């Protein structure tokens, strides 16, 4: 047990040993980006692959070429934190070495006349943070993986749902990574057709002709030949035994049946069979037969033989005739009938027809047609069957060569035709389009490479254009390429892509789930109005790869999936899952990662399989699965076993306790709902958990984990400094590590990101120990909600439907109070009239509203502000305004007139009250810095220097401690050293060479230390002082951060982990809520009526187990308060941890006394218990835990009404449940509007809370009003509330006058309608 | 088979 | 066109117009 | 062509299309002065035609012209037509002023004609009315004085707001508005908070549940709109479903459960055989702990019948009843037979009570009766203490033996198949049949064990009584749950379907009490996903059908 | 804008040229108030002020055509207007106009 | 056979 885990050991109710620890949860991002960025000396991945795919760049003439040598990434100008502060992309420069080689025209081609080496800037590549995120434009974003179709060939069928009859029609489709598509279909007339890029159908014999296949060659490839001879004036059948097994059969010694088994007669074996002449009439010729004397073609290939033809070849002297095989069951004439409907007879006609279907309405020439067909499929530039596509193609056709090829050929096409014909015949089966070996995962590295290659090609076009000119004497490689298209491509992908999404940052679980999300949408994927039911279902190949529970509920169901717990992506982009090998009947420790294709063959056992002490199965027949079907299989035929019980579900589903007792619908809802939880002021562990929380908390990156072990030298709410052990220190290092903690930083969802220390000064810490807990973390465990006392009963209708009744004590204890940080920005721009100024001289505003602003016009840090308060004062110059005469009179009477500038200042939004916690000022380079900006700059520089000096102090303490350790290897008295003053140590004089040399060395080292410290602080000051790159026309920006405490209230949404959501209906006083015999009231009352119909039973079990856990915690609290002996504390803890026949062996005898005190203290608020999914605590264990805590075995208590004191007539289920506060707050959803802004064109009220918009009265509302008969209300909504411009002002005036009458007119939208219809050249008008 | 039937009936579709 | 629908409370109104166009 | 924040300009694609047309027209005019080859002029005329057709309707002629951002330019026909067109986006439906929106909570204290409205929402919605009243009664000299007083939120502003909302109805709406009951008029009651409080009895009309639902509020302005809201759209007028004529305000969930619990009958309850003067003394006996809610007593009932012709006949008799039945009779309006109450009251019984009250008394009595029914049901469901526990899910002991028998017989038929006596399809069909029979028998056994109990009567023998199990009471009352759900909880889950439609042979032999294993959960997900996606698509299909019918 | 085919940037553009209904009500109320205050005057100076400021009139007039009313004299028109102005400034008949600041 | 003015012009 690690130190962090030893502080609070969670009781494990699991019973099956875990043989493979869960892998790092963010591997899918980091591995892909490492593939993209790291140098690949073999050149199959990433920037090297793209560079080799585009370069070398060859001029059309051949004069010169540009070649690639190597690439490197520069150092970032900024790190992650200040990239976030300023609002710039965290990236690295791309520097590539290119050589311009100029050939000699006089010399033979290939002569190196000159070379020019140079390094060139090729754009800026964004970098992944250590947590798998990108910082683009100052915002954290995650690029989600895409599930697409693997390149290659897919054979499908219409399943007999197109033609009038069944007639299942078969088709084949080849798709490359880049290039054109090809299709080969069957028609209801059994003819094979070709489509190129989904245009007009063609006979499909054209392509074979293009490659140069004569009709005889086609017939030879696509059919078997049966022969005929003229032997001794008799017809002569070359007999193949397998064919025979309506006429009289020859071989009189072994006469077969005549015009009415086969194997017995074929056993002897003869090669002579005679057939009637009529058997030739129906056959079709297989060759072209020429007569030299006549000079003509007696019979053509693919022609039916006739009696006259037989006579003609009889006179011609030909004795051997071979014809095609044709049946109705195993072999077909499909290709021959295809040839019959083909009008092309040569290669040139083939290219002509292909060109006409490609480019209709264009004069076809031979050279253009040849270029078009070569570029369609046999050109490396426009076609790429990538490595994965090539392997899938080869495996589909069963071809065992050309692994590195990237283009099609004769062999590929002909094998595709042969397979499709075979599937028509009956041999072979169509492909499964949802099978996970047919769908591929494409991650951030692949699409970054793709977009980089697009930009590279964009550069290469212009580079080729320039190189072709010829004048290249004074050109350098950096003068030829164009970095801006490359930057445009990478910033397109990282800023405007559908898969590059705003990071979900409600809690660590939201982050982890977003990084492990697979979307079938996006470029090259599915669209939601064109994705059917089949793609949305759970395929049988999703077992262990895609979670069947976690998917959005709505239009996106089945299209967004979550990676399973142990899922991985192989080197080709296909998901694979680990399994334990079974050898000699024992289930071993060795693990193997299997893909979807491999999984089908073997028989795989489940983690629930009973095992013996020898490592084998207990039952003779074990429940396993094979080819996607479950069943009972013999013990000896099992080849694999599952590695874990949570192998099928995702992390969010793995965090649901008692998942096996919940219906899949409510488990889906709970998994989706755990990611919407908002962190609270205090984070509390879940009493009932699954044992996964530590992994999520550690791998999310929200916590501060120790890179090296040691002792915590210094602890403070913003810093942890640890002294590393001697054994793990790098030679010549300072020996100390510094962790700066994030304090009250806004998240992407306007929540609070806070890191709190969890260590002591002097506490021993090892590698991997948690030092600080981030949001929703408690001692290294994920903490999404709070443990709440729960009673299942109805209460006077206040828990009707899904409503929740909450005690006032919940609000008093601030258990669900959240901190929300909001950004407000005031930008002073440059306008035509003048420059907007930030100042405290605000017209028409008194000193009451200027209390909180400083001299510069910016609020102070720590100012408590409410709605309408001025944060930053700004005045904008305004032009002349026409004063109405009856205001000129008022100006005359009272002479006040001050309208030079207009007050456009930043104000707190209505119904928003909070504290200003940070103010930042950004000033354009060349604009005067006001007093406040100077103050921020001074404080920033002071804090930077203070932090740098603090580091220097602590690291110098560590370094001098190591030097003292080196000196103590001999051992002397340092009092003599301290007798001389520290600086005076540099003033000593030594005459011995041995001592003097050391003195000079020390002096030089001290000088170098001073130099490096000066350089570091100079660089930091340069970073702080540089002006901001503000947008064109922008003079200044001020940003104010407001922190708001939000308390729970009616209308807020609360939920558990089992899909049980609700809205708080009332905050009940404590004296009105049910209480037990000890006077302790419940905290939340839930409706029992919602449990049985939704089949989410894990919540009742969670309630019972939580009751038991809190009872055990109360027992520990009691045993500590009475100061009982340590022996009995140890005995109780050991009894608690020994309950049940679990896999956990916790021995308190090996914990020290202080360790036992710490553990007992951390168990005061309840004993945390782990119930892993599908390996959870049974009913008996829960009841035994209840009896240990002296609680009823039924989990039901007697409760009393606080309003009356009368006991309820039945026992009530009371326990503890983990509740969450979802980010659906009534503060952010309450909206109302009387009159506000209006649209520019439609003159209708805007939409949304941000625009102070109005609710939409849609078509269905109008139908409802029509059904009622409310003509006047409908007219009000149509005219005087939306777009009757005069009518709405008249209505406002009348309401102010207390009249309540309207004068409806014509809506503006109808006038716009008329204007557009007239603009379409149609006379529409109104008649009177 | 309940909603598509009603939809097909109200548009007076011809049976296959 | 923002007019009263010829159903329910507005019905009578439209009937009146159908009289006026009749005369 | 308008300036955006930051100095950028926003334009409509019609500007680009018109610019193309004008440029090509001017080029054609220039080419007909600098006399040019006929080929060039012909090409320019082709340009002009293509540009005009693109402006009028982009994409009809051929390749749609795109902008610098690589999507087709929107033409006039696109402005006119479509789901986003002017007809359906701005003419048949609009965004309206004097409207608000908020989360809905439950108000159990409300009357059928009342809705809880937050104070801030009312202040924002009724702002002109408040200004008018402040100007009228003289505390505001001008309109900025009134605006400042409202912004500062003075007390007199709150009294004025109360006076304006005193009897001004508001319209509540929930999307989707499938029928006209999706918008109804209520009298607002100002409440502190930010959530709208909704009367429970109208939720069935709104299809509203309190799990995060939001409702929109509209303020009718003119007198005609107010009287339409009061007379036509008011919640008390719309209590019958226009599709069928049945009541739509029928009680559900806790109301049904409470009325069921209070009207149940227990053997040897405290106070059995007592004689009570009427419902009042039954109430007195229950409150004094003399008798239980479920004691069998004799009570004097005075009952008035209103006949079809209007005859009112009043008569008193002694009836064998239960204390709870008389206490419930206390709220039943005059004119109804007592046989409507002298039984355990499920959902159907309460619906029949309300329907009979409407048929024989009218509307006002019906709404008062509905309010009292809902109050009483809530009160006694709270007093019952009904709760769900792991022990309420009793798994019959016959289930294990039935599963063993089915498995043994499946082994026997597998042996028969291995002998060639029966084919694969026959084996599949009869295995499905045997598992279906086993599921039915396990469900029957679990129902029989769950629905009955044995009690000791007064004379001392053993008697059979209907069970008081929480899940059984939940299912039988009609509040929530049906036999299938209890079968899934305490019986067998049964056969489940492969995603294509086929039915897997081996069922799930586990319920949700002992829990499923990995493969059982996987098969469960197979059908759960199908159900969810089917609902998602069928919603849109039904919406399009409803549009077409309208 | 956003992952919606039903969202466009042109649906978020205001009409900054419009006049708020509150300001229209203020204009009407000021019209009524100044009508009352001018009716609380002797007719000659009231009409002189109306002509000089353009109240209820299409155009504004200078001292010339205001004199052209009855007597064409400049300084008398100025002194009459100034007398009317200090008379209106009197706190007894200006509280209804001071509320419009 | 074609509708694009480009190809007809060529
Ligand atoms: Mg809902």
């Amino acid at each position: 047990y690690s130190y962090t885990e030893k502080k609070r050991i969670r009781k494990d109710f699991g019973t099956r040993p875990q043989v493979l620890d869960i892998p790092y949860l963010l591997s899918i991002q980091l591995d892909s980006f490492e593939k993209f960025i790291e140098q690949d000396p073999e050149g199959q991945y990433g920037l090297e692959a793209a560079f080799r795919s585009v370069f070398p760049i060859q001029s059309y003439n051949g004069n010169s070429e540009l070649q690639y040598v190597s690439y490197r990434l520069g150092e970032p100008v900024f790190d992650v934190k200040e990239c976030q502060i300023r609002g710039v992309t965290y990236s690295k420069p791309l520097r590539v070495k290119l050589r311009l080689v100029i050939f000699d025209k006089d010399a033979p081609a290939g002569t190196v006349k000159d070379i020019k080496e140079q390094e060139v800037y090729m754009g800026e590549i964004p970098l992944m943070t250590e947590n798998g995120t990108f910082v683009i434009n100052g915002t954290e974003r995650v690029i989600v993986s895409q599930l697409h179709r693997s390149p290659g060939v897919f054979f499908d069928s219409d399943k007999g749902k197109t033609h009038s009859s069944g007639k299942v029609l078969y088709n084949a489709r080849i798709i490359p990574y880049r290039g054109s598509w090809l299709d080969f279909e069957f028609d209801p007339k059994d003819n094979l057709y070709v489509r190129i890029d989904r245009r007009r159908k063609l006979p499909a014999s054209i392509i074979l002709r293009v490659l140069g296949k004569t009709s005889a060659e086609i017939l030879d490839i696509f059919f078997e030949k049966v022969n005929f001879e003229v032997k001794d004036q008799t017809l002569m059948m070359e007999l193949v035994p397998e064919r025979l097994r309506t006429f009289d059969i020859e071989a009189d010694g072994k006469v077969y049946v005549e015009k009415g088994h086969i194997r017995q007669l074929e056993k002897d074996g003869v090669n002579f069979i005679e057939v009637p002449v009529e058997y030739i009439v129906g056959k079709v010729s297989a060759k072209d037969y020429v007569n030299e004397a006549t000079g003509e073609l007696i019979i053509t290939a693919n022609q039916e033989i006739s009696l006259e033809a037989l006579a003609n070849l009889s006179q011609a002297g030909y004795k051997k005739l071979e014809v095609l095989f044709t049946n109705d069951l195993d072999h077909g004439p499909f290709m021959s009938e295809t040839l019959r409907v083909d009008s092309t007879t040569d290669r040139i006609s083939a290219l002509v027809e292909i060109y006409r279907m490609m480019r209709p309405g264009e004069p076809p020439t031979k050279e253009a047609a040849e270029s078009l067909f070569e570029s369609l499929f046999f050109s490396a530039e426009r076609y790429d069957l990538s490595t994965v596509g090539r392997m899938k193609f080869n495996s589909s056709i069963g071809r065992e060569d050309a692994e590195e090829q990237g283009t099609l050929d004769e062999v590929d096409i002909i094998e595709v035709m042969k397979k499709l014909i075979s599937i028509r015949n009956g041999k072979g089966e169509v492909d499964d389009i949802d099978h996970l070996g047919n769908r591929r995962i494409r991650s951030v590295g692949e699409m970054a490479e793709n977009q980089f290659r697009v930009g590279l090609v964009r550069v290469e076009r212009a580079v080729k254009e320039r190189l072709s000119l010829g004048d290249l004497d004074n050109v350098m490689p950096q003068d030829l390429i164009n970095a801006k298209p490359i930057s445009a491509a990478v910033k397109e992908f990282f800023g405007s892509s559908q898969l590059s999404q705003f990071m979900d940052q409600n809690n660590p679980l939201s982050e982890v789930t977003h990084k492990r999300r697979i979307s079938a949408l996006g470029p090259g994927g599915l669209t939601r109005e064109r994705a059917g039911f089949e793609v949305r279902d759970v395929h049988v190949t999703h077992y262990g790869r895609l979670c069947p529970i976690e998917t959005p509920e709505g239009p996106n169901i089945g299209l967004i999936n979550s990676l399973s717990a142990f899922a991985r992506c192989n080197e080709y982009g296909f998901l694979e899952t680990p399994y334990r090998r079974v050898v000699n009947g024992v289930v071993t420790d060795e693990v193997d990662y299997l893909s979807a294709i491999e999984e089908g063959q073997f028989v795989i056992a489940q983690a629930n399989a009973k095992l013996t002490e020898e490592g084998g199965f207990a039952d003779e027949l074990v429940t396993a699965r094979q080819k996607g079907e479950s069943g009972l299989h013999p013990r000896e035929h099992v080849d694999y076993m599952d590695v874990a019980t949570n192998q099928v579900v995702s992390i969010a589903a793995s965090l649901i306790p008692f998942l096996e007792h919940d219906d899949a619908n409510r488990a889906l809802m709970g998994a989706n709902m755990q990611r919407q939880a908002v962190p609270t002021l205090r984070s509390e562990k879940p009493l009932v958990g699954t044992g996964i929380e530590r992994n999520v908390a550690v791998d999310s990156g929200v916590t501060a984990v120790a890179k090296r072990g040691g002792v915590i030298q210094s602890v403070d709410a913003s810093r942890i400094v640890v002294k590393v052990n001697e054994e793990e220190l790098i030679p010549g290092e300072a020996g100390i590590d510094i962790y700066n903690l994030t304090k009250y930083t806004r998240s992407n969802q306007n929540t609070c990101i806070n890191q709190r220390p969890c260590v002591m000064p002097g506490e021993p810490v090892a590698r991997g120990d948690v030092l600080a807990d981030g949001p929703s973390t408690d001692l290294g465990e994920l903490a999404l909600g709070q443990n709440m006392r729960i009673a299942f009963m109805p209460w006077n209708g206040y828990n009707f439907e899904d409503s929740i009744l909450v005690s006032e004590r919940v609000v008093q204890d601030d258990r669900f109070t959240t901190i929300h940080i909001q950004e407000l920005s005031c930008v002073a721009r440059d306008t035509k009239l003048g420059a907007e100024e930030i100042t405290a001289d605000i017209p028409n505003v008194g000193e009451a509203a200027l209390s909180k602003l400083d001299e510069s016009g910016i609020v102070y840090i720590g100012a408590e502000v409410k709605g309408g308060d001025i944060l930053v004062g700004k005045v904008t110059p305004k032009g002349e305004t026409q004063l109405t005469p009856e205001e000129k009179l008022l100006r005359a009477i009272f002479g006040e007139k001050a309208s030079d500038v207009k007050d456009t200042s930043l104000r707190v939004p209505n119904s928003v009250a909070g504290t200003v916690i940070d103010v930042q000022v950004f000033t354009r380079d060349g604009v005067e810095k006001d007093k406040r900006a100077l103050e921020i700059e001074q404080m920033q520089l002071k804090e930077a220097k203070k932090d740098l000096t603090e580091e220097f102090q602590i690291l110098e303490g560590g370094l001098l401690a190591r030097v003292r350790s080196v000196l103590l290897a001999g051992g002397y008295t340092e009092a003599k050293l301290s007798s001389i003053e520290r600086k005076k140590w540099l003033e000593q004089t030594l005459e011995n060479e041995e001592l003097q040399n050391q003195l000079e060395q020390l002096a030089e080292q001290y000088d170098e230390l001073k130099a490096d410290f000066d350089k570091k602080f100079e660089a930091k000051r340069r970073k702080i002082t540089q002006g901001d790159d503000l947008a064109p026309g922008v003079l200044k920006i001020v940003k104010v951060y407001l922190a708001v405490k939000r308390r729970i209230q009616p209308g807020d949404k609360m939920a558990g982990r089992h899909g049980n959501k609700g809205v708080i209906s009332k905050i009940n006083p404590v004296e009105d809520m049910p209480y037990d015999e000890n006077g302790q009231p419940v905290d939340i009352v839930l409706n029992p009526l919602g449990v049985p119909s939704r089949m989410n039973i894990g919540q009742i079990l969670e309630v019972h187990l939580g009751l038991a856990a809190k009872g055990i915690g109360d027992k520990i609290n009691q045993m500590i308060k009475e100061q009982q002996e340590l022996a009995k504390l140890r005995e109780f803890l050991q009894k608690v941890y020994d309950l049940g026949d679990t896999r956990q062996r916790v021995d308190i005898s090996e914990l020290s006394d202080e360790d036992v005190r710490t553990l007992a203290h951390n168990l005061r608020a309840g004993l945390p218990v782990a119930t892993p999914v599908f390996d959870g605590a049974p009913e008996s264990s829960i009841k035994a835990m209840l009896e240990l805590a002296d609680l009823p075995a039924s989990g039901q208590l007697t409760l009393f009404d606080g309003r009356t004191g009368d006991a309820f007539e039945r026992p009530v289920t009371v326990g503890y449940m983990y509740m969450l506060k979802l980010n659906h707050l009534v503060d952010d959803k309450m909206h109302a509007r009387s009159t506000g802004s209006y649209s520019l064109v439609t003159q209708q009220p805007l939409g949304g809370k941000a625009q102070f918009g109005g609710q939409r009265f849609g078509e269905m509302e109008v139908w409802a009003l029509e059904a009622y008969g409310a003509a006047y209300t409908l007219q009000e909504m149509l005219t005087v509330k939306s777009d009757d411009v005069n009518g709405r002002t008249k209505m406002y005036k009348n309401i102010v006058d207390g009249n309540h009458a309207m004068e409806p007119g014509m809506p503006e939208s109808f006038n716009v309608l008329l204007k557009e219809i007239r603009s379409l050249g149609i006379n529409i008008e109104l008649e009177d | 088979g309940g909603l598509p039937r009603v939809a097909d009936l109200f548009e007076a579709r011809k049976p296959k | 066109v923002g007019r009263l629908i010829p159903a329910g409370t507005g019905f009578a109104y439209h009937q009146d117009r159908q009289a006026k166009r009749a005369q | 062509l308008v300036p955006l924040d930051g100095g950028r300009f926003a334009t409509s694609d019609l500007n680009d299309l018109y610019r193309r047309v004008i440029n090509r027209n001017n080029r054609l005019k220039r080419l007909l002065e600098l006399a040019a080859p006929d080929i060039i002029v012909r090409n320019e005329k082709r340009m002009l035609q293509e540009s005009v057709d693109a402006l009028l309707d982009n994409g009809r002629r051929g390749r749609a012209i795109t902008g610098s951002n690589k999507r087709p330019l929107k033409s006039l026909a696109d402005m006119i037509k479509g789901k986003q067109g002017r007809f359906r986006q701005n003419l048949l439906g609009k965004r309206v002023d004097y409207s608000g929106r908020s989360v809905i909570t439950v108000g159990p204290y409300l009357r059928l004609h009342q809705c809880g409205l937050p104070k801030k929402m009312a202040l924002e919605l009724f702002k002109p009315f408040i200004y008018s009243k402040l100007e009228t009664r003289g505390l505001a000299t001008t309109i900025k004085a009134a605006k400042k007083m409202v912004e500062r939120e003075e007390a007199v502003v709150w009294d004025i707001l109360d006076e304006v909302i005193r009897e001004h109805p508001v319209l509540l709406n929930r999307a989707p508005t499938l029928h006209r009951l999706g918008i109804q008029a209520f009298e607002p009651v100002l409440i502190e908070g930010k959530a709208i409080q909704l009367h429970p009895l109208v939720c069935a009309a709104y299809n509203a549940d309190f799990d995060g639902d939001q409702m929109a509020v509209h303020v009718p302005l003119t007198l005609e709109a107010q009287l339409e809201a009061r007379t036509l759209m008011m919640s008390t007028n719309n209590i019958l479903s226009p599709a069928s004529g049945d009541p739509i305000i029928v009680p559900s969930q806790d109301v049904v459960l409470g009325l069921y619990y209070m009207t149940r009958e227990k053997i040897n309850a405290k106070g059995e055989g007592m004689y009570l003067t009427g419902p009042a003394e039954a109430e007195k006996a229950y409150r004094t702990k003399t008798a239980e809610l479920h004691a069998r007593v004799k009570v004097r009932i005075t009952e008035t019948i209103k006949h079809e012709n209007g005859k009112l006949t009043t008569e008193t008799k002694m009836i064998d009843t239960t204390v709870g039945r008389a206490m419930l009779w206390q709220i039943v309006p005059k004119g109804l037979p007592y046989s409507l109450v002298n039984q355990k009251l499920g959902k159907k019984q309460i619906s029949n009570l309300l329907n009979e009250a409407y048929r024989k008394l009218g509307l006002k009595d019906t709404v008062i009766f509905a309010d009292q029914i809902m109050y009483t049901g809530f009160a006694y469901a709270a007093l019952s203490g009904v709760s769900v526990g792991i022990d309420d899910m009793v798994v019959p002991a016959a289930k294990y033996t039935e599963i063993a028998e089915a498995e043994e017989e499946v082994r026997e038929i597998q042996e028969q198949f291995q002998s060639g006596l029966v084919t694969a399809g026959e084996r599949y069909n009869k295995v499905i049949d045997i598992w279906a029979s086993t599921n039915d028998r396990v469900a029957k056994a679990m129902m029989e064990n769950l629905s009955s109990e044995q009690v000791i009567n007064r004379q001392g023998e053993q008697e059979k009584q209907e069970s008081f199990n929480s899940i059984y009471m939940m299912a039988d009352s009609g509040a929530r749950g049906s036999a299938a759900q209890i079968r899934q909880l305490a019986g067998m889950r049964g056969l489940m379907a492969r995603p294509d439609g086929s039915i897997i042979e081996t069922p799930i032999t586990a319920n949700f009490k002992e829990g499923l294993n990995v493969l059982q959960y996987f098969i469960s997900t197979h059908g759960a996903r199908k159900g969810l996606a089917d609902t998602a698509l069928k919603t849109a299909n039904s919406g399009y059908l409803t549009r077409r019918l309208v | 804008i956003g992952d919606d085919e039903d969202s466009h940037l042109g649906d978020f553009i205001e009409d900054t040229t419009l006049e708020l209904p509150l300001d229209s009500a203020t204009a009407t109320s000021l019209k009524a108030a100044t009508r009352d205050v001018l009716a609380g005057l002797t007719p000659r100076e009231a009409k002189v002020l109306r002509m000089r400021f353009g109240i209820d009139m299409n155009t504004d007039h200078t001292l010339e055509e205001v004199g052209k009313q009855f007597d064409v004299t400049r300084e008398r028109i100025r002194q009459i207007e100034a007398k009317a102005l200090r008379k209106l400034r009197h706190p007894s008949r200006s509280e209804v106009l001071r509320s419009f600041l | 056979r074609t509708t694009d003015p480009v190809r007809m012009y060529m």
